[PDB]
């Protein structure tokens, strides 16, 4: 035995960073996308998701970079000086903005970045945030249970296999500059790269194609192709 | 010179990070410190201490002196409760204007166990027995003597002593709990009844008012710092 | 193979999940009162079944004083051991996939997404089972709420032949009559509430179609005995009295 | 300060870089862990665990529960073969969706010996031999038992045993083979033959299927991490 | 048993303490003690019935 098993370890499996969000945020003149709120998750895309649910109870410290690319929108000769791109984490209970100017970018205790257009990507670190012992991509069952004395069936009504309403917050991203007399379109997309990952309970990979953030499945439920029984 | 290689997050300003910076007031000699009185070294110190309760928050009492009150009576029907909440010490609305809610609205998680304290105010003439019950979540909120009697519970005798501690113990699921309203990390029921009732001889008041306390225990930790809801400013 | 005791119920390969007895962590432990087989209903596997579901502890909802202590109790943790027994005879032919899956999240038959009420997600002893392909539900007045499996996709987007990663046991007519899973307590806490999660889902598959001699119709049992193990409670109150319908 | 020299790829994110970032939650008290039973340290240890083959991919009988079901009869053709598939353990069709062949349809390369793994579903009172061969690639695809005969070769008798295990050891000219087509690293083949017949006596069903099972022996190592193709988003 | 030998099934044989009504029904007398018994493995089954009682000796 001299060949290695050290790329196919689950830290190694995890090492890279892929990308979970993209968020829109422009800059002009005050139906408006001038802060831009993301829910967080890494089911808004398949890869990572897909990766991440070959198990079934996850515990790891991530590791997220934000990649900035802003861009002009119909400018005849309209310019703009560097801008500044403020990223709040708001965790669940937290007052989130009404506007982009609203009293809530303070950050007096949400923790924020601020990005300089045209520097490096601003890449933090979180440590594992979960409230149980590890995190549960897959739950059997709901957050809460119809009773016959409740008054109507929407008290208990709840989604299946939905833990809880604000997972983890939301990240808040907008241009800190006033506006320039030129609108300016900004792209910011997140990329999550888990870190010291331990994993329980493997599970067979997708099949199908993802439908919401569920085990549902809509379309494309034929996924294996035609071949001869004894033809090689 | 030495090479060296700029990593990504270059030339970022994170509001949560430790580095070091230069000092703009160079071999400044600082006002040495005194030994003052009631220094505080944690936040969960103040959680400790016990402040009163809102208990009362109708239309015609809330934001006054009488929503600190609940009014206990002789007369009153022994089968209702006197008062109920949810055990949820920073979004229910009677606990988390606490001082406890308080420094919970700063975090996101908390974990512990709770103590509410129970001081009759009443004549030295007026007796007693109140039953006080906590119900851990899963069934229905305790809207009788005899459901709340099922769960944890203490007996309070008003005559003998004026107050009463009611340890709710942390029982849990997770580890930690969510500082906002949400059904999966929900925390229980507190109920209180009539045990016997209040009996008052003549020439005594037939009401009087009770004020409820709540603080937390040493075991009670919390976590993930954020920004409180409960202060705004207008932009 | 040998004799199973478990309190005062008696069973005449076993395969332990992951390697991992059910084990213990003031809970309520009663060592006899719910530590004993309880049988659910027979089902009949014939020539045209797709499979069956069951949920666990919710299938043991209403087994004796398990169920009681389960609806008592805020929050409670248990192991379990599995016995399917389906008994043919040397000219039978077929097998079935016995697979322990933990945290058996089911798809919904809606467009709308995790839709599924509990009462459909919680059937109880009788279970449910899969269907060949997918039904979309069509009743938007009344949509039905509930879970369309499909028995190549295991009910949860993943291909059936890789259903073995879990914990699983093949009853094959020819060598075996019947299987065993023991499976400890999995979740991502120490103890959950039993009444709104579901730790453990048990498919039974028909991996290969039933037959017999050259009879057209052929219909056989198949009989489900759980033993909880290790069960322990917490956060005794009130009666939770869950809306079945 | 310190004179430095900025190198090349400063300011540059790798996103398979290890670089130490700043932490944005400082002094969090995370949750511990608990032994949660089925922890997985490597993703070939999901390989090493056999999984069934979806061996007959008919039209009409693929994306079904007939697709991992192979018939066996006395009837059939002794000369022709019961099953033929490429030993390509991530881009063949009956081998790519397996547990194997998803791990492996994550890296580029891959090396070892393969399991195979192969069930007999019939009636206790069926027997017969079959002839489970695997033919290292450069000569033609056995056609027939005489050919297949002549490559390594397990037979395997029904009645006797309901299962046998086919090992496929790790012959190649290179170290590590890819894991797409590709016929500088073709592994060979895989056949099946009736090496007597299945005999049946009356009153017995005179068709059976057989289900196939494919895994990693503890010799399997995977390279060079990629993104699967099984997985597609609309974007 | 005394069956054929290609005879094969599964039997609860089940005791019940006194107190509750006579079980009925196999969902009933499956909460109580017993034994499933196997035709085809084992053609006897041995079910012990323990001695339980609130009085140390019964009568006749
Ligand atoms: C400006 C500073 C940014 C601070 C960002 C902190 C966000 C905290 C989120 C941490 C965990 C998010 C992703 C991991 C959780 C997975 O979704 C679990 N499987 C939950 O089901």
């Amino acid at each position: 035995q001299r060949r290695s098993r050290s790329e196919s370890t689950i830290e190694s499996f995890f090492a890279r960073g892929a990308c979970v969000a993209i968020i829109e945020v422009d800059n002009e003149e005050p139906a408006q996308k001038l802060f831009a709120m993301w829910r967080i998750t890494y089911k808004d895309t398949v890869q990572l998701r897909r990766k991440l649910e070959f198990f079934t109870y996850s515990r790891f410290d991530m590791e997220l970079t934000f990649v900035v690319t802003a861009n002009f929108t119909n400018t005849n000769n309209g310019h703009a000086l560097n801008q500044v791109y403020q990223i709040m984490y708001i965790p669940p209970g937290a007052p989130t903005p009404k506007s982009w100017d609203d009293y809530t970018w303070q950050t007096s205790s949400n923790p924020s970045i601020f990005y300089t257009y045209g520097a490096a990507p601003a890449r933090i670190s979180v440590p594992y945030v979960g409230l149980a012992n590890a995190y549960s991509h897959f739950y059997d069952g709901f957050a809460k249970v119809p009773l016959k004395t409740d008054a109507n069936d929407q008290i208990g009504d709840s989604l299946y296999s939905a833990m809880t309403v604000d997972d983890f917050g939301v990240l808040a991203i907008r241009v800190v500059n006033d506006h320039n007399p030129t609108k300016v379109t900004s792209k910011v997309r997140i990329y999550m790269k888990p870190k010291h990952v331990r994993v329980w309970c493997p599970r067979p990979p997708r099949a199908v194609p993802y439908y919401g953030p569920g085990v549902d499945y809509k379309d494309n439920l034929n996924p294996l192709s035609e071949k001869g029984l004894t033809t090689y | 010179g030495l090479p060296v290689l700029n990593t990504p997050g270059s030339n970022q300003y994170l509001t949560s990070d430790n580095y070091q910076s230069p000092c703009a007031i160079p071999e400044f000699d600082v006002t040495p410190p005194i030994d003052i009185p009631g220094e505080v070294k944690n936040m969960m110190e103040l959680a400790e201490i016990d402040t009163m309760i809102p208990l009362n928050l109708e239309n015609t009492k809330r934001n006054t002196m009488d929503m600190y009150r609940v009014t206990l009576s002789d007369s009153a029907d022994l089968s209702q409760p006197i008062l109920c909440f949810s055990l949820s010490p920073a979004s229910d609305p009677r606990l988390s204007h606490t001082m406890l809610g308080e420094v919970l609205n700063y975090y996101t998680h908390w974990a512990g166990s709770l103590k509410f304290t129970f001081l009759f105010c009443g004549s030295m003439m007026a007796t007693g027995k109140i039953l006080v019950a906590y119900a851990p979540p899963g069934a229905q909120p305790p809207t009788s003597r005899k459901e709340a009697m099922l769960g944890t519970h203490v007996i309070w005798d008003l005559g003998l002593q004026s107050s009463c501690t009611m340890v709710v113990p942390w029982i849990s699921n997770v580890t930690y709990r969510q500082t906002t309203q949400d059904s999966f990390t929900e925390g229980g029921y507190i109920s209180m009844f009539y045990q016997t009732r209040i009996v008052v001889p003549l020439s005594t008041p037939k009401s009087m008012s009770m004020l409820g306390f709540v603080s937390a225990c040493n075991d009670f930790s919390v976590r993930l710092l954020r920004d409180t809801t409960h202060i705004s400013q207008s932009a | 193979v040998l004799q199973l005791t478990i309190g005062n119920s008696t069973i005449t390969n076993s395969v332990v999940a992951y390697g991992r007895w059910p084990e213990f962590i003031q809970p309520t432990e009663p060592d006899v009162a719910t530590c004993r087989f309880y049988t659910l209903d027979t089902v009949m596997w014939g020539k045209e079944s797709k499979g069956w579901w069951w949920k666990l502890p919710d299938a043991l909802r209403d087994m004796g004083l398990f169920g009681q202590n389960m609806y008592y109790h805020y929050l409670g943790r248990s192991g379990y051991t599995v016995h399917v027994q389906c008994n043919a005879s040397k000219f039978h032919q077929g097998a079935l996939g016995v697979f322990a899956i933990p945290e058996y999240c089911l798809a919904g038959d809606s467009d709308k997404q995790r839709y599924t009420s509990y009462a459909n997600a919680n059937p109880g002893e009788k279970g449910g089972k899969f269907y060949s392909q997918f039904n979309r539900d069509t009743a938007v007045t009344s949509p039905k709420r509930e879970f369309c499996p499909v028995d190549y996709l295991l009910g949860c987007g993943v291909l059936l032949g890789n259903a073995f990663v879990y914990p699983h046991q093949i009853i094959n007519l020819r060598t075996n009559n019947s299987a065993t899973i023991v499976l400890p307590y999995v979740n991502a806490m120490a103890i959950d509430s039993m009444v709104k999660h579901n730790n453990w889902g048990i498919a039974i598959l028909p991996l290969s179609p039933l037959d017999f001699a050259q009879e057209s119709s052929v219909e056989i049992p198949i009989t489900v005995t759980i033993a909880p193990m290790c069960s322990e409670f917490n956060g005794l109150r009130n009666v939770t009295a869950p809306k079945f319908q």
